[PDB]
């Protein structure tokens, strides 16, 4: 495990 | 409208997100600098721009020191611009990784900073959903400098303790359980990010990682984590306290944002 960048995800469904 | 193009001069930039680009730009008739998130348009889809609205709402309802501050919000032809006080310094995760790991002292510190900005945003009804490294801001590099929470793009609104679907959103390695349990959902959920940057700012990597997403999500639901050798030796039973509450898997039990910032190992200095 290592502290790497990640991208934001949005795949709604709200309700 | 045309009213960013001939009133700022774009310059470098300062950092990507997902689908924007954040370039340093300078007010004309004042010689003032600013950062402007640009975001191209003819890209997106009604529920898009809805969410750029959103964004910029969000972002003026917010006024603090440690909350970057929105100074406009322009749209033109193929591109909107939201207009923002630049913070120097660049992102907590490059600090991090440029460092490795933070004392317990610094890091005690800037969890502390982060706490107030969340708090901020929760007692005014705001659940940001996407804390993490990357968004939050230092107003310089200087040990102890002032930490601003920025990207507001997924942030909404709620009541209180109150929980609901508002969908699936956020950073893998950050997200809470409860929302990949798909259940209802409220403003706990950043305290539990909050949880995971804190054992990063201790260790210098998260709690949770995986190379198979599935089994990273499965370890989170779970709670799955440890503080191995000899990483964690050093640091203090009262520090791994706090984030074994902030990483609590039933939200209900997860520790609020208020009474993290009483927590003897923040205050007790
Ligand atoms: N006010 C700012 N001053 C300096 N750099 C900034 C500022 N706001 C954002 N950035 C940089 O731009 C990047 C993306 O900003 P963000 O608000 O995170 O866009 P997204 O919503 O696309 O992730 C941030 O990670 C940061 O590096
Ligand atoms: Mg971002």
């Amino acid at each position: 495990a290592t502290l790497a960048r990640q991208d934001t995800i949005d795949e709604g469904g709200e309700v | 409208c045309t009213r960013f193009s001939d009133n700022y001069d774009i310059k470098e930039e300062l950092g990507k997100g997902a689908f924007s680009i954040v370039k340093r730009c300078v007010q004309k008739s004042t010689g003032f600098e600013f950062a402007a998130k640009i975001i191209n348009t003819k890209k997106l889809t009604a529920r898009d721009f809805q969410k750029l609205e959103r964004e910029a709402r969000i972002c003026r309802k917010l006024h603090h020191p440690n909350i970057v501050r929105l100074h406009d919000s322009i749209q033109e032809e193929n591109y909107h611009y939201l207009v923002f006080d630049l913070v120097t310094g660049g992102e907590l995760f490059e600090d991090i990784v440029a460092r490795e790991f933070y004392s317990e002292a610094d890091a005690s510190h800037c969890i502390q900073q982060i706490l107030e900005s969340v708090n901020h945003c929760h007692q005014n009804g705001v659940v940001h959903r996407d804390l993490k490294p990357e968004n939050l801001l230092l107003a310089s590099k200087a040990k102890g400098a002032a930490v601003k929470l920025a990207d507001f793009g997924l942030a909404i609104e709620v009541q209180g303790d109150h929980q609901a679907w508002f969908g699936f959103a956020g950073t893998p390695g950050y997200l809470s359980p409860e929302v990949l349990k798909k259940e209802p959902y409220g403003k706990s959920v950043d305290i539990w990010a909050c949880g995971v940057i804190l054992y990063i700012l201790l260790v210098g990597y998260p709690p949770f990682w995986d190379e198979d997403q599935h089994r990273l999500y499965s370890q989170i639901k779970a709670g799955a984590y440890d503080y191995p050798s000899p990483e964690w030796d050093t640091v203090t039973p009262e520090a791994k306290n706090l984030i074994n509450q902030m990483l609590t898997v039933n939200p209900n039990k997860r520790i609020t944002a208020a009474e993290a910032l009483k927590h003897p190992w923040i205050c007790q200095r």
